[PDB]
């Protein structure tokens, strides 16, 4: 068991796989359109995604739950204020009152949004909901 | 050798941004139970970029510095130029200090109109909240790096060692381009998000560490390279055979197929063996010793890292790898305290203990320090690496109830995220006591110099 032969499977074995996961991703690329709904990917969905992003929400918050674990799981948010319906006017005077300034409990900031803006994220937050998502979480809290 | 000495600023400057890490960690540690501590003017979400993108930065100070110093012996000749060394050092600090004082000085809105993101978004996820601008800094720095310690290996002994953490580092180079690539696809988003984050430091970054291990193991003990560098490929091969297809265990619930969670799963349960292999790597090359070394601390240096990377990384992470069990933890305390750990363990632990066998042969004072000096890193390395088990714990604790309160009942009797939250107060104030007795450690540690 020389030293040629551990460099060997070092060399091979992962030229294997490497080959097997961009095989197995190239694969699951395909089957994203439809697990995402990527027809219902409005602008709007996307131009929240920016929102999202500019503001980096994810220093606080969960998104699938990746992200911070600061604030609530926001993947699920929608069904739980005020479903799809709902939901937008929710975010709309929830983003314009913080911070709710309630002592020693964890703040969030202003974030000076215009209500196109706001909309936006509405959009992609339930965009968001609605990905094939394997089941998870297991309930509405996120 | 004598360029070596240009590696001494990266390990001083790892040390400085590590110690403005863990002030931060403390910050946001007390805004979990004092909410609006430090509000508005570091709100939580910017403590948070600081604290992880100084760690990101002070491992890759600490790692080129490494680099710096290990590859001139491994290619038994003098470092290309030690004017590039110097030249890079100063643009990655000051690229450092001036995004990181972006994140603090603007609001990160701002900041993304400032440096002007709307051209080429890739702001405003986790790690990568950096500028564009810093990012294409970042990867200048990282080709010159490459060029200047690549060309040292071509003019000089082509030792396995030497190799390895060439591939390491070219491999860490390259993915981190994939920071650039940023889809407006959330699910193919996160996709090419892990390709950074765990081909980084369960892929590329092993071997990094795997590297500069066995070249401490062979100054340190005296063994015969050549099963050392065997120890190496085999620890090598186990990492990427686990981990290329192990980062599926990241791929459950972000809206790609479920044949990754069997997939995940079954390839994740091997990612701890690399880990295993380097603490018998380590205690039987430091057992076989044809030396005593005058430096103690480093053998306990050694010995450590290999063991908290261990549990952090191996034991910490097959606990929740298993998609049954990840469902109800996925992005919880117990994550935190993984992290925790697998980074403390893996790669800060590594960067400590190459620094304590470098940093008296740079200054020229010896192979070793004398015994005051060393019985100081040694109580640092304690305190540290004792303090950091209680963090973990602590927040163990944490997510396991918060898995408890939130995450198992159905609708109705799942608490809500923020009043779980309140239970998990206690745990949160022990974990800033850990985290004291961890700056205290690192303050112990810093004074043995
Ligand atoms: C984009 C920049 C952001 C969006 C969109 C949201 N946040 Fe936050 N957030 C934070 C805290 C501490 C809370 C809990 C508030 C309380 O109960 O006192 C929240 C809450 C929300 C919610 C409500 C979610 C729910 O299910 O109750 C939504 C919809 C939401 N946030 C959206 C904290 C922070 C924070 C800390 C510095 C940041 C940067 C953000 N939030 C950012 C965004
Ligand atoms: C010692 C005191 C420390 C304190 C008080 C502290 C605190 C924190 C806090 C509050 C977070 C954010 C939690 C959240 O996202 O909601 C965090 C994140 C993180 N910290 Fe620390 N930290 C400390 C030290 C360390 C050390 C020593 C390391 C060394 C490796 C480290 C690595 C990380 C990493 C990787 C994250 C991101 C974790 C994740 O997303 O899972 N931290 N820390
Ligand atoms: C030194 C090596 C490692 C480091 C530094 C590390 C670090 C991390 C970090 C920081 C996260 C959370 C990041 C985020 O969501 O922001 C994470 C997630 C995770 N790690 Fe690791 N890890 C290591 C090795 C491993 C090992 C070897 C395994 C398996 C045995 C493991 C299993 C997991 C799992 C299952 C998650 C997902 C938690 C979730 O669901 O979010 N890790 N790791
Ligand atoms: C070594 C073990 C390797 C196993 C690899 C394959 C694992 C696939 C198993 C399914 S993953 C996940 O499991 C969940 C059950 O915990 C399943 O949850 C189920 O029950 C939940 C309540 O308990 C409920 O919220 C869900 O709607 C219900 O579908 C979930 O669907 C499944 O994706
Ligand atoms: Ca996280
Ligand atoms: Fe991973
Ligand atoms: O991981």
């Amino acid at each position: 068991f020389t030293k040629g032969m551990a460099r060997n499977i070092y060399f091979g074995g992962s030229v294997f796989f490497i080959l097997l996961f961009l095989a197995l991703t190239y694969h699951t690329e395909k089957t994203l359109p439809e697990r995402t709904n990527e027809a219902a990917m409005s602008a709007a969905v996307v131009r929240g995604k920016l929102v999202w992003e500019q503001n980096n929400c994810v220093g606080c918050h969960t998104l699938l739950g990746e992200g911070a674990y600061f604030a609530p799981e926001l993947g699920n948010v929608v069904g739980r204020r005020g479903g799809e319906e709902g939901f937008n006017t929710f975010l709309q005077a929830w983003m314009k009152i913080q911070p709710l300034n309630v002592p020693g409990r964890r703040a969030m900031p202003q974030f000076h949004l215009s209500e196109g803006q706001v909309d936006d994220l509405a959009e992609f937050l339930k965009w968001s909901s609605k990905i094939d998502t394997n089941q998870w979480p297991p309930n509405k809290e996120g | 050798f004598a360029s070596q000495a240009v590696a001494k600023p990266y390990f001083v400057f790892a040390l400085i941004l590590f110690v403005g890490q863990i002030l931060f960690g403390l910050i946001m540690g007390l805004q979990y139970v004092v909410g609006d501590f430090l509000f508005p003017a570091i709100p939580f979400n910017v403590a948070r970029m600081v604290h992880t993108n100084l760690l990101i930065v002070w491992l890759l100070f600490g790692f080129m510095g490494a680099a710096y110093y290990l590859v001139p012996e491994e290619s038994d000749c003098e470092l290309y130029s030690p004017k590039l060394a110097w030249i890079l050092f100063w643009v990655f600090a000051a690229a450092g200090v001036l995004t990181i004082l972006g994140y603090l000085l603007v609001p990160y809105a701002g900041l993304a109109r400032l440096t002007g993101n709307e051209l080429w978004p890739t702001m405003g996820r986790e790690f990568l909240e950096q500028p564009t601008i810093s990012k294409a800094g970042i990867v200048i720095v990282a080709l010159g790096f490459l060029f200047n310690v690549g060309m040292t290996v071509l003019r000089g002994r082509k030792t396995a060692i030497s190799m390895v953490l060439m591939t390491g580092l070219i491999g860490l180079a390259l993915l981190f381009l994939f920071s650039f690539y940023n889809p407006e696809n959330l699910t193919r988003d996160k996709f090419y998000w892990w390709w950074v984050v765990h081909l980084w430091v369960e892929g590329v970054w092993e071997l990094i560490m795997g590297a500069i291990l066995a070249f401490v193991l062979v100054k340190i003990t005296g063994v015969d390279r050549e099963v050392i560098e065997k120890w190496l490929y085999v620890i090598i091969a186990m990492a990427l055979i686990s981990g290329i297809i192990g980062t599926g265990h990241h791929y459950f619930w972000i809206g790609v197929p479920g044949y990754w969670l069997w997939l995940g799963s079954v390839f994740s349960a091997l990612e701890p063996l690399p880990f295993f292999a380097m603490v018998l790597f380590a205690f039987n090359t430091i057992n076989r010793r044809r030396r005593d070394y005058p430096n103690r601390a480093v053998a306990l240096w050694a010995m450590g890292t290999t063991v908290m990377a261990f549990l952090g990384a191996g034991v910490w992470g097959f606990m929740h790898t298993l998609a049954p069990v990840n469902y109800y933890t996925h992005g919880t305390q117990l994550t935190a305290a993984h992290g925790h750990m697998a980074f403390y363990g893996a790669y800060a632990m590594i960067v400590m203990t190459i620094i304590s066998y470098a940093m008296p042969r740079l200054r020229g004072i010896g192979e070793a320090m004398d015994n005051r000096s060393q019985v100081l890193e040694m109580w640092g390395f304690w305190l540290m690496t004792v303090a950091m088990v209680f963090i973990t714990l602590f927040l163990s604790a944490a997510g396991v109830l918060q898995v408890w309160l939130q995450r198992m009942p159905a609708d109705g009797a799942a608490m809500t995220f923020m009043a779980t939250q309140d239970q998990l107060a206690i745990f949160y104030w022990l974990r800033e006591g850990a985290g004291v007795v961890f700056l205290i450690g690192l303050v112990a540690y810093l004074l043995s110099f």
